[PDB]
């Protein structure tokens, strides 16, 4: 046991299990050359670097799975909330870390991954004739994510039997429970909106069924805890 | 009306940093405090002068220096857009200039109790400009 | 010549008046033999309007206790002068435990010895005391009282279990030595109304000082 | 002419003129000692440092005078009015600066002074009989300022005739305009409130009547600028 | 105070405002190569390098600004206009100089300028249907000037808007009245006529129209000095 304390906030997460560090790279800030050359962006140190921990969502023997959307996810709760909102352009680095409470008589398995420009895709009407295009609802999920209706096509026609082929962590609760990962910022622009388009999202479904032989408690709490590693802003209104 | 504008014109999109310059040509006895103030891309023109003060702002005061110049950090006219059917690269990034009369006008009994303001602008040293485009209104004609 | 009569010690030194408690043998006033009263260096008429040249003093003080009869006259009774910490509760009866509680410094002593004395240190958990306080101590209104201040609490009375023989008079003096004043403030140049705030008439506001009839005539 | 640039803010105040330092001391932080021993309390050095430029108010032949309570007039508009609201202790230094643009045809003097722990203290009622203490607009006059109503006594029964004694400058339009005053922090205590205990007041007295030969705009703007030096709080809410 | 004294001339000028040197050139003689290789042009270095003091224009609350055409203003008055006249080739660079008599009650600004090759173009009728090339009088306004009907468009379709793209200084009342250029010989040709081609033009329109309360000397002379900064000349008639 070691708790981590990052900020005014506190976790008593494990010493020092394995993370996945996202496709290879440390978020960092930036060279000396963006989307502003005579516009220095401040870089919150503040209290925009410390530690979130969203509201614990249940697991029972029935979840389908949930999905967030960075960086919509914070912009609600916290002052990473106040800057998302009062500033134009955004470029942050991530750290998620995905914890689970479950006894040795329980078990399942959970396939935690962070997936690039998540575009959702509903039913399309029911059959498939209405070009819906998902609420914002789906689009933008607060900080209390959202449920997955079709985790096999994770909503938007792609197998998941694929998408370990992201930066991704596995939770089997016989053998672990927390998953780390830190995700880098990536997008096709140095200084994107941090209000209307979402960098990525992060998944998190079981791949295998959580189950307790009858007795014990049936929802397993899953606890995402997150920390904004090189936030950064430009031009405040 | 300004030849920035007018060259761009002549260009599909572009990005950089502008340079407005205000010139008070009023009497030499006026005095008193205007705030220009520049609200980046989305928040609105501010309610009012308290509010809009509290971001980048500068107080001119003509009793001192008869001349200010603001720099606008950054415009980019590249967030792609299709209105009617001009699908033009819309600006998107409007910023917003406002002038404010921090103090009311000032002056002597003998003097003009009213003045202009002349406006310049123009890019500054890092302005790009991408894709051509001769859209021109006023073309050649025949005699 | 010597500037040290400016000081501030030798300004505000000298043992002042500040209390005149009253314990008659029968009447209206303290009809119990012994009465409570709250440390006020206001209890002397000009001081306030000194003490009141600075935002920030601090100081110690030495009270004396000066008891007689009204007549004047000294007598074979024995007195006990106690003293209330700010933040200890106050006698309220003839014989209320109050008397009796150790942490309530008290002092003995007849009227044929010659008058009491002791030193009470800087109280105040503040770093000096505070004539003004613009603001609220964080229904009523509670402005410009300032809590910690309160140097704390004299209870006078006669020893023994019944009333006293004669009537009494206890005169309480004091002086208050090594003093620290800042932020010198104007001078009060209106009568003051109350003791609390620094309110003022109204209307009735007179000049500084006197006035003459042209400003050319001397 | 030259244009101080100390924030988002840039005013253009002249060169170098005489400014009065309060008390003969700079507003400074801390030593390693005060209300917080196990607290060290963050310095607001980000947007709590910059030029606020209150709402002028308007000179005329009759007006009697006006007056602020720091640090109440900030604690409204302002990032530093975000700080003295989500936070419990706070301690802070300052540096006023009132200009007043008026031409040479004009005349007047005003004498600008600050009174640490400025009490008010309204008629008492209307002759003298009424233990009224002042409104919550007089003990707390947001950032507009409050009116004397007899400037003769200052509103608290002192006469004005003797304010010099306190941190002042005198603004004599046939010799000047702009006066200013840095003052540090003055208190019984380290660190106090900042939202119930206004530690001074800003005053600023027409000593010699405003006036102008007929037909000059009869108005002449006071501007008050002002900047917090040295911020210091403890504690969010 | 300080004044230049270059000829049977002297200006009381100012002792050296700010000048704006032409296209970044000044005026100067010839290499070794021309329009003549085995005619060496004299170069007149006696009167006609001397100043010359145009009759002051006056400019009312309505002036809609007024021109002059080089080298032709000159070649009217003057032994440069001597030269001028009894001369075929010419080639010289030049000086203006626009000063402004008015008093600190007064107020307006006047954009003074060059204008290579300035071509004019009159009504074109009424509406526009008339191939009227402009008179006499306005490609060769002679030495005082012409005023412009549609200050606007500079009488040219261009829109003055944009005129500060050529060598220009500004002349604002409250800052000044004097303003120098220094114009270089502009020509795709080393030497050309001094008759008939008018190597560019000089304006001077009012941006900010003039004024003063009722009472003031409603017109302020502008006076224009200019000096023939190396002049040549080729065979004589």
């Amino acid at each position: 046991v070691a708790q981590l304390t990052i900020g005014n906030s506190t976790i008593t997460t494990q010493e020092a299990a394995n993370i996945i560090v996202g496709y290879g790279e440390w978020p960092s800030y930036c060279s000396d050359s963006d989307a502003t050359a005579v516009d220095k962006p401040t870089r919150p140190d503040v209290s925009v670097n410390r530690f979130y921990t969203l509201d614990t969502k249940l697991w029972e023997k029935s979840s389908k799975g949930w999905y967030w959307k960075f960086p919509d996810v914070l912009t609600e709760t916290g002052v990473f909330g106040q800057n998302a909102q009062f500033h134009y352009l955004y470029r942050s680095g991530f750290c998620i870390h995905v914890q689970c409470n479950a006894s040795k008589f329980h078990q399942g398995a959970l396939l935690v991954a962070i997936l690039p420009e998540y575009v959702i895709g509903t039913v399309a009407g029911g059959t498939g004739t209405e070009d819906s295009h998902p609420p914002y609802k789906q689009t933008q999920p607060g900080a209390d994510g959202f449920e997955l209706q079709h985790p096999y096509v994770l909503d938007a026609g792609i197998p998941i039997s694929q998408l370990t082929v992201c930066p991704h962590q596995w939770i089997n609760l016989r053998t672990n429970n927390c998953a780390t990962i830190i995700v880098p910022y990536i997008n096709a622009l140095p200084f994107d909106s941090a209000l209307n388009h979402c960098n990525f999202g992060l998944l998190v479904v079981p791949i295998s069924p959580l189950d307790y032989d009858q007795g014990a408690t049936p929802v397993i709490p899953i606890t995402i805890t997150l920390a904004p590693m090189c936030s950064e802003f430009a031009g405040l209104r | 009306s300004t030849l920035l504008g007018q060259l761009c014109g002549y260009y599909t999109q572009w990005s950089g940093s502008l340079e407005v310059t205000f010139m008070f040509t009023g009497s030499f006895m006026a005095t008193g405090k205007m705030l220009i103030a520049y609200t980046p891309p989305g928040g609105p023109l501010p309610k009012d002068r308290a509010t809009a003060m509290l971001g980048t702002h500068v107080i001119w005061d003509f009793g001192l220096q008869s001349s200010v110049t603001l720099v606008i950090p950054w415009i980019s006219n590249t967030h792609y857009r299709a209105h009617a059917r001009d699908g033009v690269f819309d600006y998107y990034t409007t910023g917003l200039v406002s002038i404010w009369y921090q103090t009311n006008y000032v002056v002597p009994i003998g003097a003009p109790n009213t003045a202009y303001i002349i406006a310049l602008a123009a890019a500054q040293k890092n302005f790009t400009m991408k894709l051509c485009k001769d859209a021109s209104d006023i073309l050649q004609t025949g005699t | 010549h010597s500037t040290a009569e400016t000081t501030l010690d030798s300004f505000f030194s000298r043992a002042g008046l500040v209390g005149e408690i009253d314990l008659p043998l029968e009447g209206t006033t303290n009809p119990n033999g012994y009465a409570n009263w709250d440390i006020d260096i206001t209890g002397y008429a000009q001081m306030r309007r000194k003490v009141e040249l600075f935002t920030y003093m601090r100081f110690d003080a030495e009270f004396t206790f000066v008891a007689c009869t009204p007549t004047g006259g000294v007598v074979p009774q024995l007195l006990q002068y106690m003293f209330v910490p700010p933040g200890a509760p106050k006698p309220d009866s003839r014989e209320s435990l109050a008397w009796q509680t150790a942490t309530n410094p008290s002092v003995f002593v007849k009227l044929s010895d010659p008058p009491a004395q002791v030193s009470v240190p800087f109280m105040s958990p503040a770093s000096a005391y505070q004539w003004f306080y613009d603001g609220y101590p964080t229904k009523d209104l509670e402005y410009g009282a300032c809590p910690n201040n309160m140097m704390g609490t004299f209870s006078v009375r006669t020893v023994g279990t019944s009333k006293s023989k004669y009537p009494l008079v206890v005169r309480i003096y004091m002086r208050m030595k090594h003093v620290r004043a800042w932020i010198p403030r104007p001078m009060r140049n209106q009568n003051y109304l109350f003791k609390a705030n620094p309110n003022y008439a109204g209307n009735s506001i007179k000049p500084t000082g006197a006035s003459r009839t042209a400003i050319t005539t001397l």
